[PDB]
């Protein structure tokens, strides 16, 4: 997207979101990142929403095909699962490439740095979901390390009700439960996150209260499923 | 187990 | 898909449908058609379902963007609508190319020939939905001609409850109402189709009765909207 | 005005 203006790429990403054209959205936001300027709060959300939708569809397809494949155990089901898996890995690698070149190194404010590091943890988590061979352990540790650095910053620099801090803790708890085989750590993190947010709600406006309690309900839903 | 949906801007 | 076996392409199209990967589905079915053999009843359905889903998403996106564009009347909204429009036209052209090379000319049985001609009418109708300039009239006449030839065969060779005959009449009535500015023809066709099917239901098994009455309800829904 | 949905095999 080298010949399109940055502002036009951002405008078209918003249009693609309205049209539910998430592959286009992701390509426009990739082009915007590659302009080399830092991203605003809204622009970071557009980047994240675009790729979450793209990889979300790939993950859902991979799970369907992996399930069919396990029930069978010709080459077609494995071959097609492999094709989807490779395409998913390519999207995760693309996002991780954008974070590494050069979103994270230029992110100095807590809100941007925690956001990008949460993203890094998430896309390594998606790689871990399909990983088997020599690198599954290294991929898991890469997810854990990104999430941990984001946690450390968010606990130092953000209030316990901050939605980015809450969504980070939510996803790190899912990482513990689903990827790291640490359900007790998952439950403990979700509980402590919920309780510390509840005690901070009194400081918030009506709109901020709505933002934070929405994500706290997601923590509660997981705890209900896990206990 | 739900992660952040994160599908809507 | 020249190096993949026809049977593997068909198997992977079915897997793609289960995974809701309709672009893949369409590419696999395009490869199966290009093997040069006629398609079975099930294979025709796979081809149709794949491309209906692909173009269905494109049409929905185009309508969102066209609506935004009309509310505005920079170049971005028009440019992006044009991009989606061009991609939609390319998919319609691809389907019409498959029908012309060489599905229709090899289709001798009523069930296959009516099916392909209905498809031809549908994809010209989708082209007509976005057409404006010198060829909108020719595109509309191409849709009408395909639908008309399919109608003539279906009335001669199929019972009034045949689901292909009913779905053809349903879509031709939508063509009359939405494209040809002939709402009275649309209503008359839907009414006569419904009434002649109702009088033939007594001949059907329980399962065929369910298939036909489902499509008759779609005719009824349109009549309720149109009257 | 609905055409045949035709989205499911
Ligand atoms: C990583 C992350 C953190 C927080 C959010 C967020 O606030 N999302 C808003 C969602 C929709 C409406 O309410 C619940 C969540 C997204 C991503
Ligand atoms: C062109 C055409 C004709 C008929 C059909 C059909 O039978 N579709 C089955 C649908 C799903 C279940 O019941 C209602 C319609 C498709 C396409
Ligand atoms: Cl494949
Ligand atoms: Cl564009």
């Amino acid at each position: 997207m080298g010949s399109m203006e940055r502002a036009s790429l951002i405008q078209k990403a918003k249009l693609a979101e309205q049209a539910e054209r998430y592959e286009d959205m992701a390509a426009f936001m990739k082009g915007a990142v590659e302009k080399g300027e830092e991203l605003s709060c809204e622009e970071r959300n557009l980047l994240s929403v675009a790729y979450k939708n793209v990889v979300g569809g790939q993950r859902a397809a991979w799970r369907v095909l992996s399930s069919i494949e396990q029930k069978s155990n010709g080459p077609e089901v494995r071959e097609y699962r492999e094709k989807v898996e490779t395409e998913l890995q390519g999207v995760c690698d693309t996002v991780l490439g954008l974070l590494d070149s050069h979103l994270i190194k230029e992110a100095g404010d807590a809100e941007s740095r925690v956001f990008y590091l949460k993203m890094k943890g998430d896309y390594y988590r998606y790689l871990a979901e399909v990983a088997t061979g020599d690198d599954k352990k290294r991929i898991i540790d890469s997810a854990r390390s990104a999430y941990q650095e984001a946690m450390d910053i968010s606990k130092k620099e953000m209030p316990p009700t901050n939605p980015i801090r809450l969504g980070l803790a939510l996803n790190f708890s899912v990482f513990h439960y689903e990827i790291a085989n640490s359900p007790e750590e998952a439950i403990s993190l979700a509980k402590t996150t919920f309780d510390e947010a509840m005690a901070d709600l009194h400081t918030l406006s009506e709109d901020s209260y709505k933002d934070s309690t929405l994500i706290m309900q997601l923590l509660r839903d997981n705890l209900t499923l896990w206990t | 187990a739900g992660s952040i949906p994160g599908r809507r801007s």
